[PDB]
């Protein structure tokens, strides 16, 4: 789950700090957090929706990282980018919505949707930061 | 002309560029490339020895506990002296960067044991068998040593060998392991550090031939631009850049072939020129010659200058008009943008004036240019031939279209289509001087210039192909820079003998000649290294230099970084570097961040600074004065000794401060109406076992000294290693007493040992390979040169 | 004063951005900052409550550091650091109760506690840091 948070913060603090125009050292630390990501998502494929009007659309990953040699970004920069975000963005929504339905008697305080019940995998804790929210 | 020289030096001297011209290409295709330092020891900083200890009022206890101590204990005296030497430890860090690691070159038998047992280094393994064996060691510690194996994994490369360091040892190593800085290696890598050009340049032909194994490993080569803009103020330096990067240039660019027979042409040149027709300045527009040379030379000469971003004159002949027409073929490619504004003020005039005006009969004013907007443009407002006045436009405003991002970061000052290989430019040359026919003054005149202007018109067909090659070339050879280039006005000419140029030009024939593909990589491979050196010294650089700072090491810092710098730099011998230079550079340096690695480990370094330097065993922080008969205390350890764990409740002088800045004597009276009080710093010690000194108060002696000297280096203090034992003097516990130190000192206590917290597990991966030079995995070779094409996809040189 | 403030918001960026997994480089920053505390601490000694119901616990500094190696970071890594963490955090509350009670006619706009008044001294402006809040 808190795997989960991540996912946001890291969208968050990139569709905020990446812009048109910011130095570089702004971000270091940032950007390789982002990469980290990509990487260990990259070949796992996912499934969301499947119950009362909710789509169910496959989502699957192939992304090259990013930068490392800039000082200050060219908009062309962020295009590039901004392109890869909205793919996970529209994706994070299908994964909320698809946990946000699902409840259980037993255990309804731990992961339901097949989505999410993946992202608790070990391989993944990779992830976890900037807990505040 | 002896005048000229004593000055035109005395600028050489503003410029760290070395003597000869050749002597430099050496020193680039030299810069090897930064050796690896794969790595063998774990390194560390202390093994741990046995030592005696005794009991509270007690003998030799007969055990010998272990205790951590420091190998190689080298430790000045005086704060400052302190913060130096950790310094260097920063730069011995640096210098033995392991930029990667594995285990099983390391591996040991861990001769105790069941379980076939390969631990990791050699202190490892002789520790264990070490304790082994000291019998007063828990039955869990055997246990331990013993079952615990290895841990090899075939499948994934795992390696997870047991080992033993200490926590400021873990320390280390450990990031070395989690910064080993080498990424993987696919044949699409290689294929892809490879200008996204070069590959598309259907001429060349691409090839992969060996495989590999998921054993494959690079390091970075980190091609970070500028960072340090030297493009507005270190002109010196510039000039010995353009320089090399020149010669660097000259080295590449392909000699030409197939011309026309010097002699031929020429002669066929005297039936047309009408040389000796009354004119008065014989034999000035032949000294033309040795052009087999001189085109080699005008082409070769022409692209480094442009590559290099270098700028120039002409060793200008004015009389020699033909010598001229040439020029404006220059001026019809050559972006003017990047040549002196001068050179390019002779030339033009002396078109303009000895030429078009006149002999096409319009301002038979001749002309008279100040210095801002210039002649070659002007003239056009005031012009009525519209071929004539296109040209005029097109040359006053091709300024080489300063602006280009390709292949990733790599502004290299482009150059129009239409010249590429659009080429009607000339093609409009042409048609413009194919209307300069006519009256104004005598007949030898327009009869031997038009005559002349008629040679580059045939010839034009085949000019054509000129514009076609360098098109090619520059924008091909261009690809594989990686410094950036901003256009600057270089402090350095370069001079270019129209003589040479019109020779090129009348003279090419349906050659082609183009790049080895050798050649190219070479190319790459040379800029990339220098680029990898320039940008690592300067983390190097700028890490030192911030140190240099929170380590109040207020000394060097000005040049002396600095100069080491430069000079691993080669490519400038610093010394005839202005002054207003090498400390501006600093300046400059100041200013960035630190390559993580770099700082990421003098951060460190400082959070253990303080623990060492107690840690040792020469040397202990100040020391204490309160002329109150003082109960000495009693440490395991030391024994009987008089140490103080902590100041606090009397004033701390710090030492460094005073001798650094003189003595006011403030502590000359506090010692005098003998006042407590306290010293901070390192300094050096002494030992004692005289029972009797004690008894003699030799500890309140010492002291003294310091006001007569004006100096504090000469301040050994003294502790008294009394144990019940190594001291003869022990007519001491035979009778009822106890000890009465007036003084004592900071060294706090060396570090107990505790295995299991010393005992770490080892994260490292399994076989590699590393690679080094690339490139020549890739296979190429060349179409045959009669078949080029360049954006246009027609054909380079195409005047069959 | 001031200084208290960093106390906590060292914690709370703390006991939010060390979880099991996040990558270094993240906390690089932190790490430092967090460190450079407890030295200025080890070695000092303090006191709080006394005062009606309130009761008089003591408190004692003497604490190892934080290895900064690592690419990642492993469960047993936070563990022992958690267990730094609660001792402060147990620490803090004491500390802001203690002050939150006392008043003074006279400077009602200083510090008051022995508590915080032997903060306000000058050996431990070391440790300043993000006033945001």
């Amino acid at each position: 789950m808190d795997v989960l948070y991540s996912l946001s913060k890291t969208l968050k603090d990139a569709r905020d700090k990446i812009v048109e125009g910011t130095l570089y050292s702004n971000v270091s630390d940032l950007i390789q957090q982002f990469n980290q990501m990509i990487i260990t998502m990259n070949g796992n494929e996912f499934q969301t929706g499947g119950i009362g009007n909710l789509p169910i659309r496959n989502w699957n990953f192939d992304f090259g990282l990013l930068g490392t040699t800039l000082l200050n970004l060219d908009a062309n920069y962020v295009e590039t980018a901004r392109n890869t975000i909205d793919y996970f963005v529209d994706f994070v929504d299908n994964v909320c919505m698809d946990e946000m339905v699902r409840e259980s008697q037993r255990n309804g305080i731990a992961p339901q949707s097949d989505s999410l019940r993946k992202l608790s995998g070990i391989k993944f804790k990779r992830i976890n930061f900037d807990n505040s929210s | 002309e002896h005048q000229k020289e004593v000055q035109y030096e005395i600028l050489q001297k503003t410029i760290p560029t070395f003597e000869p011209k050749e002597s430099i290409l050496k020193k680039l295709e030299d810069i090897k490339p930064e050796q690896v330092k794969k790595q063998t020891k774990l390194f560390r900083i202390f093994e741990p020895r046995q030592l005696p200890v005794y009991r509270a009022n007690g003998e030799k206890e007969l055990r010998n506990r272990w205790y951590w101590k420091l190998k190689r204990d080298t430790l000045p005296d005086g704060d400052y002296d302190v913060r130096e030497y950790f310094l260097n430890l920063y730069d011995q860090v640096l210098t033995e960067m392991p930029d990667y690691l594995l285990l099983k070159d390391m591996a040991v038998e861990n001769k105790n044991s069941r379980d076939a047992g390969k631990v990791v280094d050699s202190e490892t393994a002789a520790i264990c068998d070490a304790i082994f064996q000291d019998e007063e060691t828990e039955g869990v510690v055997r246990r331990f040593i013993a079952e615990m194996r290895q841990r090899v994994q075939a499948d994934r490369n795992v390696v997870n060998y047991p080992s033993i360091l200490h926590p400021i040892d873990h320390a280390f190593n450990e990031y070395f392991l989690q910064h080993q800085l080498v990424e993987p290696l696919n044949n699409d890598i290689i294929f892809n550090y490879i200008p996204e050009r070069i590959r598309n340049d259907v001429n060349y032909i691409l090839n992969m031939d060996r495989n590999l194994p998921s054993t494959a490993r690079y390091i970075r080569p980190n091609l970070l631009q500028d960072r340090l803009n030297l493009h507005d103020n270190f002109e010196s330096l510039w000039d010995t850049i353009t320089t090399s990067n020149y010669i660097l240039a000259r080295s590449v660019v392909p000699d030409l072939k197939e011309l026309v027979s010097t002699e031929a042409q020429i002669q066929k040149m005297s039936q047309d020129l009408q040389l000796e027709a009354l004119t008065i300045q014989s034999e000035t527009q032949f000294l033309t010659g040795i052009n087999s040379q001189a085109a080699n030379d005008c082409f070769k000469t022409l692209i480094a200058a442009m590559l290099s971003q270098r700028t120039m004159s002409l060793d200008f002949v004015t009389t020699n008009y033909m010598s001229l027409i040439s020029g404006m073929w220059l001026l019809t490619v050559v972006p003017n943008d990047m040549f002196i504004r001068e050179s390019l003020v002779a030339c033009q005039l002396a078109i303009i004036n000895t030429i078009i005006y006149p002999a096409f009969g319009m301002q038979r004013m001749h002309y008279r240019n100040g210095d801002p907007q210039t002649p070659f443009q002007i003239a056009e407002q005031q012009i009525q031939n519209f071929q004539v006045a296109n040209w005029l436009h097109f040359v006053n405003n091709n300024q080489f279209r300063q602006v280009v991002i390709d292949g990733v970061l790599n502004q290299v000052l482009n150059d129009n289509i239409r010249n590429g290989h659009v080429v009607n430019q000339l093609m409009e040359a042409l048609m413009q001087l194919s209307r300069q026919q006519f009256p104004t003054m005598p007949v030898d005149y327009k009869r031997s210039i038009q005559r002349g202007i008629l040679l580059l018109s045939n010839r034009l067909g085949q000019l054509v192909d000129l514009t076609r090659l360098l098109a090619y070339n520059y924008e091909t050879l261009m690809a594989c820079i990686t410094m950036n280039m901003q256009h600057v006005q270089t402090l350095t000419t370069e001079k270019l003998q129209l003589t040479s140029v019109t020779s090129l030009c009348m003279l090419i024939g349906n050659a082609t000649v183009i790049p080895s593909p050798q050649t190219l990589f070479h190319y790459y491979n040379v800029n990339v290294n220098f680029h990898s050196n320039y940008n690592e010294r300067i983390n190097d650089a700028v890490a030192i230099i911030t140190a240099a700072n929170r380590l109040n090491l207020y000394q060097k810092k000005m040049k002396s970084i600095v100069e080491d710098f430069l000079k691993r730099l080669q490519i400038f011998d610093i010394s005839r570097v202005p002054d207003d230079q090498m400390y501006r550079l600093r300046d400059r340096l100041r200013l960035l961040p630190v390559e993580i690695r770099r700082l990421d480990i003098f951060n460190l370094i400082l959070m253990n600074m303080e623990q060492i330097e107690r840690a040792s065993d020469k040397i202990a922080q100040g020391v204490i004065i309160a002329y109150r008969d003082m109960q000495l205390e009693r440490d395991e350890m030391y024994g009987y000794v008089n140490i103080a764990r902590n100041l606090d409740g009397f004033q701390q002088i710090n030492l460094e401060e005073l001798m650094r800045t003189g003595d006011y004597a403030q502590i000359t009276n506090m010692l005098l109406n003998n006042q407590p009080v306290a010293l901070v710093g390192a300094l050096p010690f002494i030992t004692d076992s005289s029972v009797i000194s004690l008894v003699a108060k030799l500890d309140a002696t010492v002291f003294a000294q310091i006001v007569k000297l004006r100096k504090v280096d000469t301040l050994k203090p003294i502790l008294y290693k009394i144990n019940s034992d190594s001291n003869d003097f022990y007519l001491v516990a035979n009778y009822d007493w106890v000890p009465t130190s007036t003084t004592k000192v900071y060294k706090q206590i060396p570090q107990q040992f505790d295995f299991r917290a010393s005992m770490h597990m080892l994260t490292s991966n399994l076989t590699f390979t590393v690679y080094s030079d690339l490139l020549a995995f890739v296979s190429a070779d060349t179409v045959e040169p009669i078949n080029a094409v360049a954006f246009d996809n027609m054909r380079i040189m195409n005047e069959l």
